[PDB]
């Protein structure tokens, strides 16, 4: 009873993929569901739309042939198919409503098209050593390096250490991402009380907790 | 569903479109070829938030209602999805009140562009009806 | 069809003050639509049919224009009005505009820089990354230069900024020098020097013993 979509995709170039949108709660038959594409940095592109009841579809000039829509009236699902995926198809695909009774979008499905391999990350503690007081505030982080694909969930002190955290967004370098996350406590916890950073890269079932030792 | 000439022309004959105002079945089937290629579920979007619906590409601004067009007058008092049925009744009915508004079949851009001033009776030449 | 250009691309305002975003269509359009997107969520329809607010847009926003020029105007800027706003001509084939970023203003804060030497553990992989966090600064702009042993630079640096915090409105940058382990031990001093508006002279942070 929501406009729900499928999880994130990772796909070889050249293959096709299908995104659901389990649009549930109203008379599905009756309203157009649109589809939008977001490439971060460039923003939004409108793909096209489909009226569940009749199977009528409208597509933007650019996506005719790259995209096909279907809807299955009995599960109240609508699907988009991307044909012949390339690198420039990586993005977030949104399904949405835009009529006068509702206008809710769904949350998005990210899609990475890559030949690259799921690399688990390495997690390197960042600890100061030569604590030359900026102030009586120690910052220490975690460098999580070499994973593929996104995302990772670094956490500090298993959740508790929320204030003063800073996870920076991953950067892609050699067909792999790198991330850093900071924590800042007064210089009276570290080293006395211990700070752990809990990294999880779901796509390669890794859990890691490095402790920051001086 | 893409209809096929005489199947459509037989159902439109049936629905009284023959010589409705001064338009013979040649025109009715002609429009439906050049508007939609006989595909009942044909849709097309326009420059103003409006879509055209079905066989006879009825505009959601003045003629039917689809609940996302501005300036919606909905003069046929019908949901535009009713116009996407494989049985031409709500399309025929709204076509009657379009051809009645003092303009004849001019309301149809493709009829005007590809069927006006030609031998429209050609469209059923050789057809059973 | 039409190309929508938005001006400006990044913009700032304090709470209490008036905001006007502009969107320009390369062709005349019949109606314009505005969508707002906060980081971490799907966009939300904000103004539809040129002036009508969607269900849940507070009354402080209004939009207008015709043909070529439209606009979204906020009279009191409230903190929660910081997002990207996007315009769309929802025509035969819809296009979106580039966006306009709305950041909230505050006083020019100086960054707290910090460098971390390569960890033992990463040195046993055969690489060395020297990390520098410059935390909590306003304005967003900050140039960060690297000095391996005295003056130099480097080409394999990897920066990353955060979004404006929210439990303040600060920016924070990470700069990384990845060196191969023997290019690392073939040196000594590593310096992170930051240039921010808030200071005449660069903030630097250095260390030295790759050697002993």
């Amino acid at each position: 009873v929501q406009l729900q979509q499928s999880g994130a995709e990772l796909m070889k170039p050249g293959a096709s993929v299908k995104i659901s949108c389990k649009a549930s709660g109203y008379t599905f038959s009756d309203y157009w569901i649109e589809w939008v594409k977001q490439r971060p940095g460039h923003g939004l592109e409108w793909i096209g739309e489909i009226l569940p009841g009749s199977g009528s579809t409208n597509y933007h000039e650019r996506f005719k042939g790259k995209a096909t829509f279907t809807a299955d009236t009995s599960s109240s699902t609508a699907y988009m198919q991307l044909n012949s995926l390339t690198s420039e198809d990586s993005g977030v695909y949104y399904c949405l409503h835009g009529n006068y009774d509702f206008d809710g979008w769904g949350q998005g499905t990210t899609l990475t098209v890559s030949s690259a391999k799921t690399t688990p990350p390495s997690v390197y503690p960042l600890a100061p050593g030569s604590a030359a007081q900026t102030n009586s505030m120690v910052t220490l982080g975690c460098l999580v390096k070499g994973y593929f694909p996104e995302p990772v969930t670094v956490t500090w002190n298993s959740g508790s250490l929320s204030s003063g955290v800073h996870t920076f967004p991953a950067v892609l370098q050699s067909d792999l991402y790198t991330l850093s996350s900071s924590v800042t406590v007064p210089s009276s916890p570290r080293p006395s009380e211990t700070v752990t950073c809990n990294v999880a890269h779901p796509a390669s079932s890794t859990k890691v907790d490095k402790k920051i030792v001086p | 569903k893409v209809f096929g000439r005489c199947e459509l022309a037989a159902a439109m004959k049936r629905h009284g479109l023959d010589n409705y105002r001064g338009y013979s079945l040649g025109n009715w089937v002609c429009a439906a070829k050049f508007e939609s290629n006989f595909n009942s579920q044909a849709t097309n979007r326009n420059t103003d938030g409006s879509t055209d619906y079905g066989v006879l590409q009825i505009n959601s601004r003045w003629w039917c209602n689809d609940g996302k067009t501005p300036g919606s007058r909905n003069l046929c008092n019908i949901p535009c999805s009713a116009l996407l049925s494989s049985d031409i009744t709500a399309t025929v009915n709204c076509a009657k009140k379009i051809v009645s508004d003092g303009n004849g079949m001019n309301a149809w851009v493709a009829w005007r562009n590809r069927c006006k001033g030609t031998d429209v009776q050609a469209w059923i030449r050789g057809c059973r009806l | 069809d039409i190309v929508l250009t938005q001006s400006p691309a990044i913009m700032s305002a304090s709470p209490g003050e008036k905001v006007t975003m502009t969107c320009s269509a390369s062709s005349s359009v019949n109606y314009m639509y505005w969508y707002q997107q906060k980081s971490g969520t799907s966009p939300k329809r904000w103004i539809y049919d040129t002036s009508k607010l969607a269900s849940g847009v507070p009354v402080r926003f209004s939009g207008s224009g015709s043909g070529t020029s439209y606009s979204l105007t906020i009279s009191s800027m409230e903190t929660e009005d910081a997002a990207t706003y996007y315009c769309q001509q929802w025509g035969r084939n819809p296009t979106f505009g580039g966006g306009t970023k709305l950041e909230i203003k505050r006083a020019d804060a100086a960054p707290t820089v910090s460098i971390f030497p390569p960890s033992s553990e990463q040195l046993t992989s055969g690489g060395a990354s020297v990390v520098c966090f410059l935390n909590n600064f306003y304005p967003k702009d900050i140039n960060v230069k690297w000095k391996i042993d005295g003056s130099e630079r480097q080409n394999g640096v990897l920066n990353s900024w955060t979004d404006q915090d929210s439990k303040d409105s600060t920016y924070s940058m990470s700069s990384t020098l990845t060196l191969t382990k023997d290019e690392y031990e073939r040196h000594n001093s590593y310096t992170c020097e930051a240039t921010h508006k808030t200071s005449t002279s660069p903030i630097v942070k250095s260390f030295n013993r790759n050697e002993c």
